[PDB]
RNA sequence: GUUACAGCCCCGCCCCGGCAGCAGCAGCUCGCCGAAUCCCGGGGCCGAGGGAGCGAGACCCGUGCGCCGCGCUCUCCCCC
RNA sequence: GGGCCCGGGGGGCCACGCGUCCCCCGCGAGCGCACGGGGUCGGCGGCGAUGUCGGCUACCCACCCGACCCGUCUUGAAAC
RNA sequence: GCCGUCGCUGGCAGUCGGCAGAGCGAGAAAGAGAGUGGCGCGGACGCUACGCCGCGACGAGUAGGAGGGCCGCUGCGGUG
């Protein structure tokens, strides 16, 4: 989720 | 012998070379320059 | 789209990078560079019109078919392969042919085609060589150097200029000279002439041919 | 052994620890440190021949 | 016009003594008599030449009596500049004492 | 991040043993290191007899 | 490290499989934690448990 | 032991393991000349066997080192006390020897001790090796070199490229 | 006989008296090593196997460079 | 020295969203290069109908290395 | 590299296709689960299962044992  | 299949075992592997690569090439740097200031010294 | 962006790592040695993997995170601005998620052809004919299949079925199939194959990795073709040159040779360079008809004969280096084949001349008065191909591998380059680095070789001579033409038989097809050639031969000949010329006796070593003779030792002798 | 098995096991649970109870070989000799107190070690040589018959 | 290609004697066969591995041949270079001098042959091309009774074709020319076995050179062998050579057929060993020629090419200088 | 970790305490298995002698040599002791607890074997005879 | 990476072979249901991945390592002695080549070379170099 | 190459001098330092008894056992050093450091302790533990009740079960080696020789340029004179087993008999000899390592002096007391009396290293022990001055030396052959002006020509020089050439025109020359 | 018209060894004080250097391209005066190790090159022998898929999907029927491992660039904007 | 190489006042990190509570103080897209689950060229040259091309093996010959005559009884056979 | 033997008492009936949806080799038990409420008509080979396929190790042999012979000979029932 962070990545995105 | 084969980099991209030890990558595979152990990545950090590149870690290491990439370093003693770095490291080593920045240690001959100083080594000639201390030559070269040397062989100054002793023109002077 | 945007345009493409020379890579950010430079090469350290053959694959590896010179930067880790959050040192180029930063390069690359990453931290700011956030992403989240025919067949048939209808023709009219003279019914109204009909669906034309583009590619047809087969009309026939062979008794038996040999599989796929596996996928492999690094088997380029020989157009995409990398060239290498002896550092020895340098465009100048004096050359001594060992094989063909042109054998022992001394040449000048003028540059390596794409092929990696290497292109040299004679010059052709010199010892009647002319602008030929030769392979590396089959030349010993010798110490002697001629600056040629003033003159203009013309760039059609290419890999597919020194190509071999089939000639047919059904007697005998000879070979010709085209006119172009001999016009390539004094533009390129013109301007490395002089330059031989301006070192003593190697006009004369030029036209004289390479052997062995008695007690003479490749591996002890310097070319 | 299996009373002091029985006893360690026994033991060593209602402390909530872990205790060896396998024996073991005896292992190689760990680093240590050996004073010289300011002696130098004696010096010794091989004593000559003697034929003592 | 001269010779481009350095003297060799087939000496022998690759054997222990008293086996023989016909697959290998030991070479002889004339002036080359120490191991360090062998690296330049290493990898160059090796011919036994002879010739015969009936004609065969030869490359770039007319039919005559000539014949080859084309080798390389693959190794040092030995202290004393013996080379060990491998060609596409064993050696006869009526070459043994005759003359190998040992080409310039492939060149890696 | 395993071998990151192994590395280090490599260094420091190699650096702590120069430094458990250099101090020993400083006082004029002897540091004895501990026996080997790893060995290699190599079978260097046949099968015969 | 070179005997392992070089000619270490692992015993995987008694036949012999070259360590060519870290999954031939993990599936037999992942119980133990020892998962990559880097693990295998840590316990057999220092002795582990 | 094999006195393989140029041998080495160890310093090697060994005691008795400590026990209740004795918590501090004492320390033992003695010279040792053996090809390498494994070498050398092993001789240790033949040595002290045979002067003490100890041996490498209920002993340890506290340290080997090389010792390395002091003036490696100067030329010195060494005598050696060694013993040695012949065929019937042991005997103990006393040998000197000129060289500029102690280690060297050593190496040459074993070619010599089986050029002279075919005694294998194995049956030599070293019992003691000195640095001795040119006045106490005792050996006809290393005295003679004692003098400062020593001067001596080489004659008949024996040509040693006896192969290069193999085969050769002029006759070679043994003066020069 | 004891530094003189050569030198050698030793010892005390001189920051272990001070400077290079450092198991030394004075290419051999004497070692052991590499998580404290990397780069490049040369010669020889060999090429066993042959349907590994990828992505579009029930709004699509494509394409035979595909796994794992390592990278690059774009989906931002500037400068040389 | 050890403490994610503790706490305070030029160079590499397999750090890089956030609302927070607070210890402490679940699918981005493409594109590309490859030391990446065993070789390919999307690289070339010469020669060929009456004397030449290929034909392991087989017919004959030569050479180098090897090589004692089988069956049998036998501890042991090329066995005088 | 190739041949065979042994072992894995290993894998393959899933060739489940337009009544379609291609996967189950991966470090770490058990569902590519089922539901109830809040244009083209196309897609290689395979499977004598006594068959076919993969992976690893191994291979001396008299006396002697066992297996397999699409080894060979004569005659008989069937079949070609
Ligand atoms: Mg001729
Ligand atoms: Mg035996
Ligand atoms: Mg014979
Ligand atoms: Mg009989
Ligand atoms: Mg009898
Ligand atoms: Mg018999
Ligand atoms: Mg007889
Ligand atoms: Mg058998």
């Amino acid at each position: 989720r962070g990545l995105r | 012998k084969n980099l991209r299949i030890m990558l595979k075992l152990n990545p950090y592997a590149k870690t290491m070379r990439r370093n003693t690569i770095l490291r080593q090439a920045r240690n001959h740097k100083l080594r000639v320059e201390r030559a070269a200031a040397a062989l100054a010294a002793k023109s002077d | 789209k945007g345009k493409p962006h020379c890579s950010r790592n430079p090469v350290l040695v053959r694959g590896i990078g010179r930067y880790s993997r959050s040192a180029m995170y930063s390069r690359k601005a990453l931290y700011k560079r956030k992403y989240a998620a025919l067949a048939t052809v209808t023709k009219p004919v003279g019914g109204g019109t009909r669906v034309v299949k583009l590619r047809k079925m087969p009309r026939y199939y062979p008794t038996e078919d040999v599989p796929r194959k596996l996928l492999s990795h690094g088997k380029k073709p020989f157009s995409q392969h990398v060239r290498k040159l002896r550092a020895s040779i340098t465009p100048g360079t004096i050359l001594i042919i060992l094989t063909g008809r042109h054998r022992g004969k001394r040449v000048v280096f003028l540059k390596q085609l794409s092929s990696g084949l290497l292109l040299v001349t004679g010059p052709l008065s010199l010892n009647r060589v002319p602008l030929r191909r030769t392979h590396q591998k089959f030349v010993i380059a010798t110490s002697t150097k001629i600056d040629i680095s003033g003159v203009k070789i013309p760039k059609h001579l290419t890999d597919a200029y020194f190509k071999k033409k089939k000639l047919r038989k059904p007697e005998k097809e000879k070979y010709e000279i085209t006119e172009q050639r001999k016009v390539d031969q004094k533009a390129v000949d013109s301007q490395i002439l002089p330059k031989i010329k301006a070192v003593p006796q190697l006009q004369g070593y030029l036209r004289s041919v390479f052997a062995l003779t008695n007690g003479v030792y490749p591996h002890k002798l310097v070319f | 052994r299996v009373k002091e098995n029985d006893q360690k096991k026994k033991e060593a649970k209602e402390k909530g620890t872990w205790v060896q109870l396998k024996r073991q070989p005896a292992p190689p000799r760990e680093a240590h440190f050996v004073r010289t107190n300011g002696k130098e070690p004696e010096l010794l040589e091989p004593i000559p021949y003697e034929f003592m018959a | 016009s001269g010779r481009l290609w350095c003297k060799a004697i087939f000496a022998g066969y690759k054997r222990g003594l008293r086996n023989q591995r016909e697959h290998t041949a030991l070479l002889k270079i004339e002036g080359v008599y120490a191991r360090d001098e062998t690296e330049f042959y290493l990898g160059k091309r090796c011919a036994y030449v002879y010739k015969a009774k009936n004609n065969t074709v030869t490359p770039g020319g007319k039919p005559n009596k000539t014949r080859v076995i084309w080798g390389k050179v693959t190794r040092a062998h030995g202290n004393s500049g013996m080379v060990r050579a491998k060609f596409r057929s064993n050696l006869p060993a009526k070459a043994i004492g005759h003359r190998i020629r040992v080409m310039l090419y492939p060149s890696r200088i | 991040e395993k071998a990151k970790h192994y590395h280090k305490e490599y260094r420091q298995m190699y650096r702590t043993e120069i430094r458990m002698a250099r101090m020993a040599r400083k006082a004029g002791n002897f540091y004895v290191p501990a026996e080997p607890k790893l060995a290699f074997v190599i079978r260097i005879r046949g099968i015969n007899g | 490290n070179e005997l392992i990476y070089k000619r270490g072979y692992g015993k995987i249901n008694k036949k012999r499989i070259a360590l060519t991945d870290n999954t031939l390592i993990a599936r037999s002695l992942g119980k133990y934690n020892i998962i990559c080549m880097e693990d295998l070379i840590h316990e057999i170099y220092t002795v582990g448990k | 032991m094999k006195a393989s190459g140029t041998l080495r001098e160890y310093k090697v330092v060994g005691r008795c393991l400590p026990t209740p008894k004795c918590r501090t056992p004492p320390l033992y050093r003695m010279r040792i000349f053996a090809p390498n450091h494994v070498v050398a302790k092993s001789r240790f533990w033949y040595f002290v066997s045979q002067l003490k009740k100890m041996k490498k079960s209920s002993g340890e080696i506290v340290y080997c080192g090389q010792v390395f020789e002091k003036s490696p340029l100067r030329v010195k004179n060494f005598g050696i006390w060694l013993r040695y087993d012949s065929r019937s008999g042991t005997h103990n000899m006393y040998r000197e020897y000129r060289d500029l390592t102690t280690a060297g002096a050593v190496t040459q007391c074993y070619r010599d001790m089986g050029a002279r009396h075919r005694a294998r290293a194995h049956s030599i022990q070293i019992m003691k090796v000195e640095e001795i001055a040119a006045s106490k030396c005792r050996r006809p052959a290393v005295k003679q070199f004692h003098d400062s002006k020593i001067k001596f020509p080489l004659p008949h020089r024996v040509l040693r490229r006896q192969h290069k050439p193999r085969f050769t025109t002029k006759r070679p020359n043994t003066f020069f």
